[PDB]
């Protein structure tokens, strides 16, 4: 149903601001909120129907030692939102300890925004793992959402720190936050710095300003994933029914996210499905195969081509899956948005669970272990000491992700009556 | 009137062909439903002159008579098509019927299912038909058509005394002088398919509420194999199949009624449209219809197991779970034999559970 973006982390606040200006350009709205004269469709998934048809976006801004709010303040997006929703470190443990003492008023902010909405179903998070301020505070917020709301959803659109081995404290923080995301979040959409950066270097001619184009890529991905919710289709437009088909394995909830236009500047659905199953078009980094696949096609589509494309895709064995059930590739259709300022309105998306992400997780399972053996990169921060005296929480996270690896490899088998 | 009395062969000369008589039926019944409500009337004298000319011929031949009747019928169908599409909004009436009987707006009915299950039990003859109509119209009055919809009178199987969620009636009174395309039998058949589509929407909605297993919740005979996951993916895929068959027939209907200018062709397209919807949504008796009935029963019994357990706990639920896995395998090969008629919606899938044959060999 209706979901409220909780932005946290520096890149998380960047993709939150980019997402709101993307939705301001997408919908027929002013930068005050007033309805335009070119804008019935639904505008109630992220926007409250406020005073003068002011579609005020429902959002939560969280950070520590504020940086980006100045860029919000001198912009016309301090006149679109903020009726009072903006709240003002460098390690997971420092962020955890800082979020421990101010858990009351941030939980009051969550309660205020839950009372502000009209139908609460899930809390979507626009977050960056090891963004600085996001690490630790984000995991503690995930623990608070799991403890206080077991009946609602926790969605995490997130990028994960991979530099292909830069920063020597981020594998500890990412593994601990990944354990918190397994136990305290309901669905994770995984993205990577190397995958988005490599595709950005491919489709463009940049290498240094990676952040500003990663904001555009993540905003387009998030708008494509919520296109069928914001603009009315008639399939599974609640978040619960949409993610219900998307997760085949109840512990393996990390989803591949491809996008057939890497740059948005003719084609059939067969060709973009053949494109979309290739990992080079996917922004996500032995026997690896999917468990269940679903794809969403929006544009100037002929539905009988969706028929023949599904027929040929599953029969030519490019949907690669050996499940313990019948779980399969799924087609889905969406209506492309009226009054996009973007041209070339044919666009495709895939949301599938693949075991190949386990190999990328194994790199993190290497890195922490490697940095535990050299012992000059745990850095002996005192906040890590007061977090846990035995430092066995990192071993617990390693155990949880090792169970995750064994569950991926058991889901490759036709039996899931045994995992390691 | 349309309380008309039909033209049959105890009373027709048997040398006159029948098809001319149903065309004359069409012409006269439109004259019946404009004689009343005055508190095709521009060319009636031409029709009377042609009938007088037909009277004047002493040796009648049938082929000239058929040509004269066709000449009358073309202008009759043109006038009726122009009047009924423009002034009484035939496309709007088809949209209303699609939204309420064929569930083209399934959002309001999904919220109505969210507010009521107690007519999984049975009605006694006083009371609950009022309750379904009041609750449905109020839940429609929250948002999305507040201005209207206080006009469908919700009846389930409330003739009273039987379940009803596979048996919800619907009576919506059409404009009889302005729309003779809709008959009581046509609305009756729409009512049956409305019952059928209600049942599948109920079972999928309950199973995604248990997908809150995932908002909330030991291996090997606790986690009901999470067969919540094994069951919901395949039921949701069949739900998408009923989705794309309903849109394919409705879009073909709107293009077909826009293309032609004779109201008889509108009626042929309309009857073909409803017959295809009945054949393709598995209302017709086939082993595919047998498969969908069993998959409804399996989903209902499965939701009854998984609702009351909250988290993973063995409540002697494995005894139910064995029946669930065995029926799961039996309807597994049966959705294989669903799975492609020669119709693109029902054809859309015999690759979709046939690939790695976990349901062909299991």
């Amino acid at each position: 149903r209706e979901i409220i973006t909780l932005q946290l982390g520096q890149c998380g606040n960047q993709i939150g601001f980019e997402f709101w200006k993307q939705l301001c350009a997408e919908h027929g709205i002013s930068p005050e909120g007033i309805v335009e004269e070119f804008a019935t469709d639904r505008k109630d998934v992220f926007f409250y129907q406020a005073d003068d048809e002011h579609y005020i976006p429902r959002a939560v801004l969280l950070d520590l030692e504020p940086r980006v709010i100045h860029s919000i303040l001198n912009s016309p997006y301090a006149k679109l939102y903020n009726p009072e929703n903006i709240y003002l470190g460098n390690n997971w443990a420092s962020g955890f300890s800082q979020g421990e003492k101010i858990h009351e008023d941030i939980f009051d902010i969550i309660d205020r925004e839950a009372d502000g909405s009209d139908s609460l179903e899930g809390f979507v998070l626009c977050h960056s793992i090891a963004g600085g301020t996001g690490s630790g505070l984000g995991s503690y917020l995930l623990e608070r959402l799991n403890d206080r709301y077991p009946k609602k959803l926790v969605q995490t659109y997130s990028v994960f720190p991979n530099q292909d081995e830069d920063v020597v404290v981020q594998p500890y923080n990412s593994l601990l936050t990944l354990k918190r995301l397994t136990q305290n979040a309901d669905c994770v959409v995984v993205l990577d710095n190397t995958a988005l950066n490599r595709i950005a270097t491919d489709r463009l001619h940049i290498q240094n300003p990676s952040f500003s184009q990663i904001n555009q890529l993540v905003s387009t991905i998030m708008s494509a994933s919520t296109t069928t919710l914001r603009y009315p289709g008639y399939m599974n437009n609640d978040l619960i029914g949409l993610i219900a088909s998307l997760i085949p394995t109840p512990r393996l909830h990390f989803l591949m996210t491809g996008y057939t236009p890497l740059t948005t500047d003719k084609t059939t659905v067969l060709d973009v499905m053949r494109r979309l199953l290739q990992p080079k078009n996917v922004m996500v980094s032995t026997n690896h195969c999917y468990i269940a696949i679903l794809n969403i096609i929006q544009g100037e589509v002929d539905p009988t081509q969706v028929h023949k494309s599904l027929q040929r895709i599953r029969e030519r064995k490019l949907a690669n899956f050996i499940p313990w059930g019948p779980a399969s590739i799924q087609v889905a259709l969406s209506r492309k948005s009226p009054y996009l300022p973007s041209a070339h309105r044919v666009s495709g998306l895939m949301m599938a669970n693949h075991t190949s992400i386990s190999s990328l997780f194994e790199r993190t399972c290497r890195q922490y272990d490697k940095l535990r053996k050299r012992e000059a990169f745990l850095e002996q921060f005192r906040k890590e000491d007061m977090f846990k005296d035995n430092f066995d929480e990192m071993d617990t996270s390693r155990e949880i992700v090792q169970q995750l690896i064994d569950e991926y490899h058991a889901a490759t088998r036709p039996d899931y009556i045994s995992w390691g | 009137s349309l309380k008309q009395f039909s033209l049959r062969v105890e009373i027709l000369p048997s040398y006159i062909p029948v098809r001319v008589a149903e065309k004359i039926l069409f012409v006269g019944e439109s004259v019946q439903m404009f004689e009343n409500q005055n508190v095709l009337k521009n060319q009636e004298d031409t029709f009377a002159a042609e009938l007088h000319r037909l009277k004047q011929q002493p040796l009648f031949s049938l082929v000239d008579f058929e040509q004269v009747v066709d000449r009358i019928r073309s202008t009759v169908a043109e006038h009726l098509w122009k009047l009924m599409v423009e002034e009484s909004d035939l496309l709007g009436q088809l949209k209303i019927i699609k939204d309420f009987y064929l569930l083209g707006r399934g959002e309001l009915f999904q919220a109505f299912i969210d507010t009521a299950q107690h007519m999984l039990k049975t009605p006694p003859t006083a009371v609950t038909e009022h309750d379904v109509n009041v609750a449905f119209q109020q839940s429609a009055h929250k948002v999305l058509l507040d201005d209207d919809n206080l006009l469908p009178l919700l009846h389930l199987t409330i003739e009273y005394h039987g379940s009803g969620w596979a048996a919800l009636g619907l009576s919506y009174k059409v404009q009889w002088p302005l729309h003779i395309l809709f008959t009581p039998a046509v609305l009756e058949k729409y009512n049956v398919v409305f019952k059928y589509l209600l049942s599948v929407r109920r079972v999928q909605a309950e199973l995604q509420h248990c997908w809150a297993l995932q908002m909330q919740r030991q291996t090997d005979a606790i986690k009901w194999r999470l067969r919540n996951h094994m069951a919901f993916l395949v039921d949701n895929l069949q739900y998408y199949l009923q989705v794309d068959v309903l849109e394919s027939q409705f879009s073909q209907l709107l293009h077909q009624i826009n293309s032609t200018r004779d109201f008889e062709s509108i009626r042929l397209a309309h009857d073909h449209f409803l017959s295809n919807l009945l054949a393709q949504s598995f209302i017709l008796l086939k082993p595919v219809f047998h498969c969908l009935n069993e998959i409804l029963d399996l989903c209902h019994s499965f939701c009854s197991l998984v609702s009351q357990n909250l988290g993973p706990l063995d409540e002697r639920g494995a005894a139910q779970l064995s029946i669930l896995v065995k029926g799961f395998s039996r309807q597994s090969s049966l959705l294989f034999k669903i799975l492609s008629h020669q119709i693109n919606s029902d054809l859309a899938q015999l690759l979709l559970r046939l690939d790695y044959n976990k349901y062909y060999t299991q």
